[PDB]
């Protein structure tokens, strides 16, 4: 215990911070969709930008969210200014990669060490 | 104001998650029809379009209720 | 055999060695892709210079994916690419009829000899490809021809799969592409004005995976599957809808038949590639089939992809700078026909 | 080389220097090859004799840093005397 | 202001670089250079590697000054392990330094020209170059890339005629400089295009961690080869040409200086160059000899452990700085007591200078901007590491 | 017509060209110093066209008022110059 | 002689010469190996004799020589360069940087090999791949060149 | 000791004749006609140029070039699997398996050297006990296939075979030196 | 065997000596290598006093940041060590001064006090995740525009989590999880025997 605060005080803080940026990304999906000319929608790219804010919803610590926002903010910073290309953008939708099952028996029937 | 109520309303109507039924400007998804903490926000985002007002999250984070949004929208 | 050791990505192994005829034509590229992507041993049988086949080197790994020298007419050629080969894949086909090989040949005649070599070598399975709805007695003499065809092989390879794909949608596809290109021609033909023959088409990569899944499946023998697509529509939204991706007018009038299948005779009696062909009219104007059959997609694994979904990326090249930016969302969609 | 003289007081004058004295192109003054076989020599702990290696090993009588001011009058020091002005060149101080 | 990129492929982009210019009109008013087209890792490679197996990455770094940067992890490795090159090692490491900052310049010199637009300065250094590389290929065996200054000492003797052909090559160069010399260095068109433009202060210049030719153009004095000596720079005497007011043309004087005063050196390192042994005699730092290898016990162990394990240098960490050819050129290297690294971290004289752009190239055209990353004489292999 | 003939034949062998070569094979960019460029190149070209029928008005018997009228032409448009240098025109 | 194969023969030995004899190579200019090619565009061997162009940009380049290390963020770009390139259009992967992933293969920037990338037609070995040896591989691209037998295939097809 | 390089000494206040010579180099462009001078007379010097198939750059007895596997005169391949070759490869190129043959000795059942992998640094020539493993002087491998690079224990004997009579007049020249 | 003077290993210790008097609040332990290099080590907090003395000071002025590195031991509970090494074109001496940072307890930036370490903190936060307050545009500079993970960490993979190779089927390159053809073969070097006392 007895941590020294990054910049937010407490979750409570914290979380103002997730919400300004989830906003930045919901206003700035659609503009790469037509910027980089990806093939998404920007309906499905909205749900993609809740996934990656969600896939960290489990964070409890003050500290741990506040840096995740400062790594967000520069993702977006990399896709409003633009200097990810398409190839880095749609790597998000991991559109080529065959998916693997986490059924067991799916796994034993195809891999070693699952 | 009660077209100011049908453009919260109209809003909300269109967003998927919220449930036309539930919905009533009494309502309040973040409790009541189970809008998500963010979901909330997104709604905030698409009042701010409809109505061409900006909402700082101090004051959006308080509007929980679409009623609540009129009263803001109001003012 | 060989046992499938790997995490399942490039440089891993899944025990497919598979001769692949015509991987150089547009189903092909993606054949082999997907194989290639497995880890599949692929060997591609090709005759045109090897500066052609160059797109299909960085797809599979090194030493994963094999180029030989075959001649349809010389039947050793075929003897050779077949001989290591445990999986063969017909997709022979072509839409001219070339002065030295006719649609019989490249349907009939040749995949024939093709499957009757790889039974000689002891090849597992073979999958050979013909037209959807393909009568032995439709007008258009390829889509018969290719009747013929499915009929032969079983005799030369009996439990021979036969996947039957619809006309294919995909980027450098023709279905798509070709109604697209319609721009520099002022009217855009459309025989009946574009009604009355429903067309159900089916993503390229689909129609790939679906074939791939075939080679790596106990449960399809002597199948003649079905890709088809996830929505049907009359040609009339479908030529249409293009134009209105590609942004340019869309000027629908009805052409009497009798007289295109002269215009398709006109540029097929050009020496490079005729754009159009008489066989080619007919199949257009052909309607396609309904579905009741072995399923394809989704029966093989494979949820088949809409349309309008990924037409954004097939017809993008034929915009003008001012469309280009414009997206999927801004433009409206085709409507479906059950019927 | 191999110039005729006019074409080599062409080339010396347009170019403003005796270019032929230094030229480029190298002919047989480069080092022949096959030069001699090289005996080359051996240097020092090749004695047979007083040649312990224990006084000839810096790499480990090396000792771990020496340690000032651990946390566990008297005159200002510089980290070293002040730097010594440079000195202009005296063959060519300027250009 | 119609950002606009320097995309890689560009020639005066020097293969990999991205910087997104914005063009308030032709004049430039912010430069964000976007470099790591060219990180390959290698400070996280060299800590899987022992030390000997990781002097190459050092001659790929800077790639056009190979020796003088695979002289810096040399002395540094020598360091930690208390150890010192011997004599003759030492005057070679000086000859081989000199012949790589003369091909450096004629690098950074006629590369600047060729983006500006002077094409024929280019092609008669370069063929002066291949002459040089030739000394690098018959002492080590390859044109760049040597690997010959080893950790302890360098790898092995110089061929019996390298140094009459060194003499012939250093005879003949300085006109080869004086060529070029009349050909850019008062056209109207270079001056123009060269004087005034990127001026660095020198308050400025120390702090943005310039250290280099751009450190001495505009007149501070600092020079790693006579300041802090080390090899023999000691013993060999030369003048740094320190520029005047740091305009792009008096950072190229300096650099044509440096060349011309690497000759002096050179000329120096030939005719007083001693006899001896080019490698540390503590078969424990550098390798036994081909014969005693195989006809003595001690030596076999020694060349089997120290092949396929390594040195073993003593932990400790330093920091050592020599003055490549772009400028201060630094390892720093942490150790443990193992035969491979814990970290090296490359200082590269060319990391600061690429900071500089935005600075130097202020209230300057599209066209100055070619110049200003010319005279940083940047290699993004030094910069990308 | 002369002239006509020659002319055809060099647009003929330009479109020879480019055809084969297409059928063998088988945005706010603003300075106003480049407007402003633009504008005193007119304000030039214009003057060249006062300054373009001098060969035959040198042989008018007038002479003296010629070259009076020539030289406060150059004069003032030099002056014109003059002015764009003092200002910051001309100074990109 | 007379028959259409002796003229559809000699005719691609015509275009294929002259595809040989002026290729317009194009080098990113990646790692180190372009300084070995700046050596091959100097004096000692020239590549003009050939018919090499110095300087060539993408829109007017027949081959790309990719010379240095490919790292995982100039991948996007080759692709792109090779894709604008127009169609007759030729690789040739230098150094072993490029035609596999040498020195940095291990490395998590560096793709392996320049061939996951782009297709590759004359793979030239060697750490700072000899100059000569670069000559040789562009030479060996001239043997490819005159093998190839383009008009030949669509007369018969 | 330090150098003024483009620093003015003195103030040399404008004589009329300096200038006019000044105002002359501005005017009739005098420096610009200078640089003119040099390229002409360089335009007479001889052409440095080799043609390349036919005449070939020096390459002296250490260039490392490509590798290749030596054999004893007798025909013994000279490899014995010490495997510190693989060791000390700086590129993890080298790959070494081996087993007793069946005369009893030691030998590689595969020795791969991936050239792709390898930076050609030469310290497998260094390292080698019995010399087998060797920088070749051929420079000139270049291949269409990237699969041909990779190069097993039959192609180097069979590379060691065809160049042994100069490698061995290489290793012949510099030993003395190593 | 080296040659050593001890006149720098007095005049530097002494150094140390002033410069812990000076700053004493902040400098922890303040030792002389046996290659005579000081190495002055503050607490994170004297980032800015101490660096900003030896840049300002008449009797020690530090004026270029030579370099700023971190190296990683992830035993040590403040995981990074950045060190700092500074030079003096005055006094011809560099000393170095080093902090320790954990991963997510930031350091102040000294952008202020040196403008050459804009890019070395970047630098820093691209390859080891250290983060530095008040800095002015901190962002990845070496790695990809998307990569994932702080990549000179002793704690990450050599080769990576993800390759790129460009697919047809879509067009464009795209990432896969790597799957190499030859691991990296980790020879174990270490010997079971030590060399010296130390
Ligand atoms: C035109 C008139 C002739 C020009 C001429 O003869 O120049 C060379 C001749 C000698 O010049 P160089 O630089 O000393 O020649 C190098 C060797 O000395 C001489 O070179 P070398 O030792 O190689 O001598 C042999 C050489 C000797 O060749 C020649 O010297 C005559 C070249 C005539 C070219 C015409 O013949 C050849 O090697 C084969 C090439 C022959 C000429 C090829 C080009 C012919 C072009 C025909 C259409 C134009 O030029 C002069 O005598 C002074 C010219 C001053 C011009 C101002
Ligand atoms: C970057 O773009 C490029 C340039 O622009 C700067 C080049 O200049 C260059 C350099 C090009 C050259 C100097 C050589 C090109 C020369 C030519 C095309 C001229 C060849 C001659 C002809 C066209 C034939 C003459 C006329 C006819 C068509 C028939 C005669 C009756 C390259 C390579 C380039 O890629
Ligand atoms: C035979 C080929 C002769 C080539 C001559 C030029 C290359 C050799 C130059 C050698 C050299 O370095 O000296 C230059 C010399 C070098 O002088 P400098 O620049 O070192 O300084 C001397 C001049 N002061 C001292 C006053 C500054 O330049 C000159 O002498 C002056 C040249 C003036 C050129 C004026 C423009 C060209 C002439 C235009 C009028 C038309 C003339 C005829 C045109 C053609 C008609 C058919
Ligand atoms: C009564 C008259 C008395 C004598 C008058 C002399 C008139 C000279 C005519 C030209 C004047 C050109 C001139 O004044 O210089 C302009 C420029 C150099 O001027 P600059 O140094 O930039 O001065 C800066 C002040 N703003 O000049 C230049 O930039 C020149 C750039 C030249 C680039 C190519 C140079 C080629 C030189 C060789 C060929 C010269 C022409 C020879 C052939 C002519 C036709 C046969
Ligand atoms: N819309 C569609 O594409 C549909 C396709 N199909 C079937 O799928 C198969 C693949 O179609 P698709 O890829 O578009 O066809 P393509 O026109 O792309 O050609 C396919 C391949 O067949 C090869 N080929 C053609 N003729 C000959 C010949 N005489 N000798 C040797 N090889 C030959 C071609 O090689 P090369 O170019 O080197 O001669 C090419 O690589 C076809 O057989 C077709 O019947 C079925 C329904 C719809
Ligand atoms: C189309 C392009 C896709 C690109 C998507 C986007 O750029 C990537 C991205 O989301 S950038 C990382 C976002 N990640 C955070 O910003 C941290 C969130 N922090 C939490 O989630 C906490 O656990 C919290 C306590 C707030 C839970 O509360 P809550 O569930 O959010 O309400
Ligand atoms: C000397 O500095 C550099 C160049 O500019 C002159 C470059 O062109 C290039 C690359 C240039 C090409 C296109 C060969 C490199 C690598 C370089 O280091
Ligand atoms: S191959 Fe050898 S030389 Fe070419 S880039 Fe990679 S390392 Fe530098
Ligand atoms: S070192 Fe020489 S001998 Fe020992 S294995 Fe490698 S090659 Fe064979």
């Amino acid at each position: 215990t007895s941590v020294k605060p990054i910049f937010s005080r407490d979750l409570n803080e914290a979380k103002r911070r997730v919400r300004e940026l989830y906003r930045a990304w919901y206003r700035e999906v659609p503009n790469t969709v037509h910027l980089m000319q990806l093939d998404i929608t920007v309906k499905q790219g909205r749900d993609k930008v809740r996934e990656m804010f969600m896939k960290n919803a489990h964070v409890t610590d003050p500290r741990v969210v506040d840096l995740l926002v400062i790594k967000g903010k520069m993702e977006l910073q990399e896709t409003i200014k633009v200097w990810k290309q398409r190839t880095h953008v749609m790597r998000f939708f991991h559109e080529t990669e065959t998916p693997r099952p986490k059924d067991f028996l799916s796994k034993f029937y195809m891999g070693h060490d699952p | 104001l009660d077209g100011i109520k049908d453009r919260v309303l109209y809003v909300l109507k269109l967003y998927d998650k919220i449930d036309p039924e539930k919905l009533s400007v009494n309502s309040h998804f973040m409790k009541d029809l189970g809008l998500d903490s963010l979901d909330q926000v997104e709604i905030i985002m698409a009042m701010e379009d409809e109505f061409g007002f900006e909402i700082p999250d101090i004051d959006a984070e308080k509007l929980m209720c679409p009623q609540e949004i009129v009263d803001y929208i109001a003012d | 055999a060989v046992i499938p050791h790997g995490k399942g990505g490039r440089s891993s192994v899944s025990g497919v060695v598979a001769t692949v005829f015509g991987a150089t034509g547009f189903l092909g590229r993606y054949v082999v892709n997907h194989l290639g992507r497995m880890g599949s041993q692929v060997i591609i049988p090709y005759r045109c210079d090897v500066y052609d086949i160059m797109h299909l080197r960085l797809m599979g790994d090194l030493g994963q994916l094999t180029f030989l020298e075959w001649d349809a007419r010389d039947k050793d050629s075929i003897r050779k690419a077949v001989q290591h080969s445990n999986v063969v894949i017909n997709l022979i086909g072509r839409e001219w009829e070339t002065r030295n090989f006719d649609f019989e040949d490249v349907f009939v005649n040749i995949p024939r000899a093709i499957a009757q070599a790889s039974k000689e070598a002891g090849v597992e399975r073979f999958i050979h490809v013909s037209h959807l709805n393909a009568s032995m007695k439709s007008s258009s003499k390829s889509l018969r021809s290719k009747a013929v065809g499915e009929k032969e092989v079983r005799s030369v390879f009996p439990e021979a799969i036969i996947i039957r794909p619809s006309d294919i949608f995909g980027r450098e596809d023709r279905f798509l592409n070709h109604f697209a290109n319609y721009r520099w021609f002022l009217a855009v033909p459309l025989v009946s004005l574009g009604f009355k023959t429903v067309k159900q088409p089916v993503y390229v990569a689909d129609v790939s995976k679906g074939i791939v899944n075939a080679t790596k499946d106990p449960d399809a023998v002597g199948k003649t599957f079905a890709f088809t697509g996830p929505n049907r529509y009359l040609l009339f939204h479908l030529v249409k809808y293009i134009f209105g991706m590609t942004h340019r007018t869309f000027i629908p009038y009805p052409l009497p038949l009798f007289v295109y299948s002269w215009i398709g005779k006109l540029f097929g009696l050009s020496p490079f590639e005729p754009w159009t062909t008489k066989d080619k009219v007919e199949r257009i104007h052909i309607s396609d089939v309904m579905p009741t059959d072995l399923p394809g997609l989704e029966d093989l694994g494979v949820q088949p992809t809409p349309l309008e979904l990924k037409s954004i990326e097939v017809l993008r090249r034929h915009r003008t700078y001012r469309w280009l930016s414009s997206e999927i969302e801004e433009t409206k969609p085709a409507k479906t026909v059950n019927y | 080389a191999s110039a005729t003289r006019v074409i080599q007081k062409l080339r010396n004058w347009a170019s403003g220097q005796d270019l032929q004295a230094k030229l480029q192109l190298r002919y047989q003054e480069i080092a022949k090859r096959t030069q001699p076989p090289p005996k080359l020599p051996v240097g020092p702990s090749h004695k047979l004799s007083n040649n312990y290696y224990c006084t000839r090993d810096g790499r480990r009588e090396v000792v771990p840093p020496s340690i000032i001011m651990s946390s566990q009058e008297k005159k200002a020091v510089t980290p070293a005397p002040p730097m010594k002005r440079w000195e202009l060149s005296k063959d060519q101080p300027y250009l | 202001n119609m950002t606009l990129n320097f995309g890689p492929q560009h020639p005066a982009a020097h293969g990999v670089l991205r910087l997104v210019l914005e063009l308030s009109g032709e004049m430039v008013r912010k430069c964000d250079p976007h470099i790591g087209l060219l990180h390959r890792g290698t400070e996280k490679l060299i800590e899987y590697k022992t030390y000997l197996q990781a002097l190459p990455y050092f001659d790929r770094l800077d790639y056009v000054s190979m020796m003088c940067n695979e002289q810096a992890y040399s002395i540094a490795v020598e360091k930690l392990l208390n150890i010192q090159p011997p004599p003759r090692a030492q005057w070679i490491r000086v000859l081989f330094g000199e012949i790589t900052r003369i091909l450096n310049h004629i690098m950074a010199v006629t590369t600047h020209a060729l983006d500006i637009g002077a094409m024929t300065p280019f092609f008669w250094m370069f063929e002066e170059r291949e002459k040089m590389f030739e000394f690098y290929e018959r002492v080590s065996g390859a044109r760049m890339h040597a690997a010959y200054i080893r950790p302890g000492g360098v790898h092995q003797d110089l061929p019996l005629g390298l140094l009459d052909d060194i003499y012939e090559f250093s005879k003949n160069f300085s006109l080869r400089i004086d060529e070029v010399e009349e050909m850019l260095t008062n056209n109207r068109i270079w001056r123009n295009r060269t004087v005034d433009i990127g001026v660095v202060t020198a308050e400025d210049a120390l702090n943005y961690g310039f250290s280099g030719v751009m450190l001495r153009g505009s007149g501070i004095q600092w020079d790693l080869r006579k300041t802090q000596p080390y090899d023999v720079y000691d013993q060999v005497e030369f003048d740094v040409p320190i520029g005047s007011r740091g305009d792009c043309y008096d950072r190229y004087l300096c650099r044509v200086e440096e060349m011309r005063q690497s000759l002096r050196i050179i000329e120096q390192c030939l005719n007083k160059m001693p006899p001896g042994e080019i490698k540390v005699d503590d078969a424990k730092v550098s390798p036994p000899k081909r014969a005693e290898m195989k006809t003595s016990m001690e030596s076999l162990i020694h060349h089997f452990k120290l092949y396929t394990e390594g040195y073993q240098v003593p932990p400790g960490a330093t920091y050592t700085a020599i003055e490549a050819p772009k400028g201060e050129f630094g390892v720093y290297l942490v150790s443990d007591g193992s035969s491979r690294p814990y970290r090296c971290k490359i200082k590269a004289p060319g990391f600061a200078h690429l900071a500089g752009l935005d600075k130097m190239s202020k209230g300057h055209m599209l066209a100055d901007v070619v110049a200003i990353i010319g005279t940083q004489d940047i290699v993004f292999g030094e910069i990308d590491r | 017509m002369n002239l006509y003939t020659v002319i055809f034949i060099n647009i003929l062998l330009s479109l020879t060209l480019i055809l084969v070569a297409f059928w063998l094979p088988q945005r706010l960019p603003f300075s106003m110093k480049f407007f402003l460029v633009a504008i005193t190149f007119l304000l030039f070209d214009l003057e060249i066209a006062l300054l373009l029928p001098l060969p035959w008005a040198i042989q008018t018997i007038k002479t003296s008022t010629m070259m009076i009228m020539a030289f406060i032409l150059v004069t003032i448009l030099s002056l014109g110059l003059a002015y764009e240098w003092t200002q910051k025109g001309l100074e990109w | 002689r007379s028959r259409a194969e002796y003229v559809v023969t000699k005719l691609d030995d015509l275009i294929n010469w002259a595809r040989r004899s002026s290729l317009w190579p194009m080098t990113f200019g990646l790692a180190c190996c372009a300084v070995e090619m700046m050596h091959m565009a100097a004096p000692r061997y020239d590549m003009d004799r050939f018919g090499v162009v110095f300087r060539a940009s993408p829109r007017q380049a027949d081959v790309m020589i990719v010379a240095g290390t490919l790292t995982n963020k100039m991948a996007p770009a080759l692709r792109k360069v090779y894709d604008q390139m127009p169609e007759p259009r030729y690789v040739v992967s230098m150094g072993s940087c490029a035609n596999g992933g040498g020195y940095y293969h291990y490395s998590y920037s560096v793709v392996r090999g320049c061939d996951r990338i782009v297709p590759v037609d004359i793979y030239v070995p060697g750490c700072p791949p000899t100059a000569e040896a670069l000559l040789y591989g562009i030479l060996q691209l001239q043997r490819k060149i005159k093998r190839e037998q383009k008009l030949k295939i669509w007369y018969r097809r | 000791t330090y150098k003024y390089v483009n620093k003015k000494e003195q103030e040399s206040e404008v004589d009329m004749k300096s200038a006019t010579d000044n105002a002359a180099r501005i005017l009739m462009w005098t420096e610009l006609i200078r640089g003119l001078g040099m390229t002409l007379s360089y335009l007479f010097r001889e052409p440095a140029t080799i043609n390349y198939p036919f005449e070939k750059g020096p390459l002296s007895p250490r260039f490392r070039g490509e590798h290749a596997l030596r054999r004893y005169p007798s025909g013994e391949e000279r490899c014995i699997a010490c495997k510190l070759c693989e060791a000390i490869c700086p590129a993890q190129a080298i790959t070494i398996e081996a087993e007793p043959r069946a005369d009893g000795s030691r030998r590689t059942t595969r020795y791969d050297i991936d050239m792709t992998k390898c930076i050609y640094c030469g310290f497998c020539q260094e390292a080698c006990p019995v010399d087998a493993i060797v920088e070749g002087p051929n420079f000139e491998f270049s291949t269409e296939t990237h699969e041909e690079l990779l190069y097993n224990k039959e192609k180097l004997l069979n590379n060691g075979d065809k160049w042994e009579a100069e490698i061995a007049a290489n290793i012949q020249a510099d030993y003395l030196y190593r | 065997v080296r040659p050593r003077s001890d006149v720098t290993h007095k005049q530097l210790s002494a150094f140390g000596e002033y410069v812990a008097e000076i700053l004493p609040k902040y400098v922890q332990q303040v030792q002389v290598s046996c290659l005579d290099e000081l190495e002055i080590c503050i607490h994170p907090d004297g980032v800015i006093p101490t660096l900003t003395f030896l840049r300002d000071h008449t009797n020690a002025q530090f004026k270029s940041l030579a370099d700023l590195t971190a190296v990683d031991v992830p035993t040590r509970q403040n995981r990074f060590e950045i060190v700092y090494n500074l030079l003096s074109l005055r006094f011809n001496s560099r000393i170095r001064v080093k902090t320790y940072a954990d991963e997510l307890t930031p350091i102040d930036s000294i952008v202020s006090v040196h403008i050459a370490a804009n890019w070395y903190e970047r630098e820093v936060w691209d390859m080891f995740g250290v983060f530095f307050f008040n800095h002015p545009d901190l962002r990845r500079i070496l790695t990809d525009y998307g990569f994932e993970g702080h990549p000179f960490r002793k704690d990450f993979p050599l080769t990576g989590y993800v390759e790129l190779r460009y697919d047809d089927e879509v067009k464009r390159v795209v990432a896969e999880p790597v799957e190499l053809a030859q691991e990296f073969r980790k020879f174990d070097l270490n010997s079971p025997w030590e060399a010296f006392p130390a």
